């Protein structure tokens, strides 16, 4: 929700004391993307069976 | 994914010469740095998505709850959260604006208005930016300031004179040092 | 190559007999450099940046353990405050940020070369510049521009690596400029007030008479320093710019601090590299796991490295909690030898440099502290005659704060450390005793 | 002051999460699919019970190295100021110590210990000079011929006579030649000065 309820969290208390006593997390972006590069190598000779 | 190297990064199109036999870069810490696109020729450097610690400084909770955040090591030109509700989720807590950013040797300090006044300090940052909730802005808000090394003084050296003390004090400090720890034990196969 | 047994220095015979005494009558200031750590990198880690990857469902399998990480985490918060804590007690030991004043001649002594120079940024001595360019850090915990770790990666930036996995570097509470304004402060106050500003308000003196009791201190009077004042001055001064010279020239000055850094690099390093090892998995990756094995076993696999790097990150942090132990009894010792040498008058020995301490003068060193000892120290002795007591009328006199001497059909007194031959005066020599109890009296006369 | 005693009262504090923490490891499923062994047994055949317990062992056992690791380091801390306080109870208290900023801030007169839970109090008493005031110093005083220096304290004059005294205290008596030690001419000191001296 907020900083001062990461902190109380990783502390495991409901009261923080004065300071800076929780480095709480890091930052992060997410993405998405697709898989099975390249797809120009060649051709298929399926063609020949059909 | 290229060539079923999966991974995650920013590409920066670099100019590594990367010969015939060569589709992957692995940098001095054995992580990769660069590949080559299973297509075209392209040398993409894998770079890092944004990545940054964040410190929480809070005073006391019985005190209040304006609390103030640090991203160490980051400059606040770059992309704190910056978000539109809708980029990221493990950090859904957004403190983008506030019109009180200063940018420290040590990171984007947001929630706290920086001050000329220097003070002792109080809940330490980092690069001699101190903070505390004093309430002299009145209002109380969390401030900044470079700490206090001390009150300054000067003495006049000239070759010719002398101070000799008048009168004394006897001072009795005090001074606590631990003698002892808790004994204690345990049962390896109780435990 | 050529072995063969060490040899333990030049042998020695000391030609010593029950009545010959050895006195100087001459003497040299000397400066010797003593280094001392003082701080150590400060470290901070993320559990699942360092092992899982960002991975949700690793995640949760790590946080089966939760305390482990935070137990390290609080590990090494604590080195962190205990390091700021070790530079808050070694330099920040007055609250009185005293100000050099426009130096004016100080009996003959230049110090010059430890004030700082306004010519140029950080308010600093070229000694402390020599210094600083001495040490070179792997990472200061400086800010790093986003296009930092973006490409060019040919150099030694391990830092990149090191912060994709949690690993990252602090910036110091105290930037070098507070240590700077905290050495000349206590150099201020040692050159114009002595060993005052350290029990409570600064009383100015001159410098001359400060050396005066420094010198009272060890023996040697003050007419000493007086009728040798500008020798002092010269050779305080030569001293101070051969230990320039040597600092410059000599690679190996801050050795210890550069081992101290390295170390920790070094150590940062192979716990990065302990990730590209394979913990008895078939991948380095999590990601291969679960896309090439079951569940069932990717678990226990994921497991398995999670122990593997919990246990890593727990050798790394014991190793930095007994070099933390280590630094911080460095630490104890710079302010103990700060206090004693630097901020009064110490007779301990080999404690404030090799010989009779003098005074001492601080240097900001990276991660570390410079002294510069001054010490007095004899040279060019003699051999003269001695007689534990003289008789005159049918009692002994002994000597009040010197020893006997005789340079042949003549008795003087003169004091220890230095030669300076009086007359042997009742002022000079109390009477207690007959003449029949010492073994080497000898008659003589006592002036009245 | 509700924090005076934090540095013995972080001591229990950290003995007590130490062993607290050490009790949350066993819910801890080290490779386990339970962290009860009771639960193992009754669900799983020792076949496959013992490839499950036999995990748990390894976890607990991690655990009490790495409490027992930060007790020998925390117990090498110990040792260190009980040495130093066993220092400075045998130099503060049983003796004077020159010692600047050992037995307290200032010149040390005496300490008293104190004791306490898990640890010592030391009570410096120190003398700190105060109200201070500037006069003019000469290195030496010109005499008819010869330069005598202080035999002990130093020199000083309001502006109109000249006594001598120690430095920590100002008790200015007149220069006499008890109080005074002559040694060489006048022209080798640089800021002496003329003025006479009783005999």
């Amino acid at each position: 929700l907020d900083p001062l309820s990461e902190t109380k969290c990783t502390l495991k208390s409901f009261t923080v004391e004065k300071g800076i006593y929780q480095t709480s997390n890091f930052r992060v972006q997410p993405t998405e993307s697709i898989v099975r590069f390249p797809n120009i190598t060649n051709l298929c000779p399926f063609h020949e069976v059909f | 994914n290229f060539n079923g190297l999966t991974g995650t990064g920013v590409l920066t199109e670099s100019n590594k010469k990367f010969l015939p036999f060569q589709q992957f870069g692995r940098d001095i810490a054995d992580t990769t740095d660069a590949v080559r696109d299973p297509q075209t020729l392209e040398i993409l450097d894998i770079t890092p998505c944004s990545f940054g610690g964040v410190s929480v400084i809070t005073p006391g909770t019985n005190t209040s709850n304006q609390v103030a955040v640090l991203y160490q090591g980051v400059n606040c030109t770059e992309v704190p959260v910056a978000i539109h509700a809708d980029q990221l989720t493990p950090t859904w807590r957004v403190y983008s604006t506030g019109s009180n950013v200063f940018q420290t040797r040590a990171g984007c300090l947001i929630g706290a208005e920086y001050v000329n006044n220097s003070y002792e300090c109080d809940i330490p940052i980092g690069a001699g930016i101190c903070a505390s909730y004093q309430t002299q802005t009145a209002s109380q808000s969390i401030i900044a300031y470079t700490m206090s090394l001390g009150a300054e003084n000067s003495v006049a050296y000239s070759n010719n004179s002398i101070a000799i003390p008048t009168n004394f004090t006897i001072s009795v400090t005090t001074e606590i040092l631990p003698v002892s720890m808790t004994k204690t034990s345990v049962d390896c196969t109780m435990y | 190559i050529i072995a063969y047994t060490m040899s333990l220095g030049a042998e020695n015979s000391v030609a010593y007999s029950n009545n010959s005494i050895a006195i100087p009558t001459n003497f040299t200031i000397s400066v010797t450099t003593e280094i001392l750590p003082v701080s150590m990198t400060k470290t901070s880690v993320d559990c699942t940046m360092y092992i899982c990857g960002d991975s949700t469902e690793c995640s949760n399998l790590l946080l089966q353990y939760g305390s482990f990480c935070t137990q390290l985490k609080r590990a090494l918060t604590g080195i962190a405050v205990e390091q700021d804590k070790n530079t808050q007690e070694v330099f920040a030991q007055v609250k009185q940020i005293y100000k050099t004043p426009p130096i004016k001649y100080f009996g003959g002594f230049n110090f010059s070369q430890i004030l700082p120079d306004p010519s140029k940024p950080s308010k600093r001595s070229p000694i402390e510049d020599l210094l600083f360019n001495k040490v070179t850090l792997a990472d200061a915990g400086f800010i790093k521009q986003y296009g930092d770790c973006l490409g060019d990666i040919a150099a030694r930036d391990l830092i990149c690596a090191q912060k994709f996995n949690g690993l990252t570097v602090l910036p110091p509470l105290l930037t070098d400029e507070m240590i700077a304004q905290y050495t000349s402060a206590l150099l201020a106050g040692t050159i114009t007030s002595g060993w005052t500003f350290g029990a409570g308000p600064a009383l100015q003196i001159p410098f001359p008479m400060q050396m005066a009791y420094r010198f009272n201190g060890i023996g040697v009077t003050q007419n000493v320093l007086y009728e040798n004042q500008k020798l002092i001055a010269n050779q305080f001064n030569s001293a101070i710019g051969k230990i320039q010279d040597s600092l410059s020239s000599t690679p190996s000055a801050l050795g210890k601090l550069q081992d101290v850094v390295n170390h920790n690099a070094q150590a940062l390093n192979t716990l990065v590299k302990q990730l590209s090892s394979k913990f008895g998995a078939i991948s380095s990756v999590l990601n291969d796991i679960l896309s090439r094995l079951d569940p069932p076993e990717a678990e226990v696999q994921i497991d398995r490295l999670i122990t593997g790097r919990l246990q890593s990150l727990q050798t790394y942090v014991t190793q930095q909690l007994i070099r933390a132990a280590e630094i911080r009894a460095s630490a104890n010792l710079a302010a103990t030898k700060m206090s004693e040498c630097v901020l009064g008058q110490s007779k301990r020995v080999d404690f404030c440099g090799k010989g009779y301490h003098l005074m001492s003068f601080p240097q900001s060193a990276p991660h570390g502290v410079v002294f510069l000892h001054v010490t007095y120290v004899p040279a060019q002795e003699k051999n003269f005659t001695t007689a534990p007591a003289i008789c005159h009328d049918g009692k002994a006199h002994f000597p009040r704060e010197g020893v006997f001497v005789s340079n042949g059909t003549h008795w003087f007194v003169t004091q220890r450390n230095f030669y300076e031959p009086q007359i042997i005066t009742t002022d000079n020599t109390f009477v207690s005793g007959n003449c029949d109890v010492v073994i080497g009296i000898v008659n003589n006369t006592v002036y009245d």
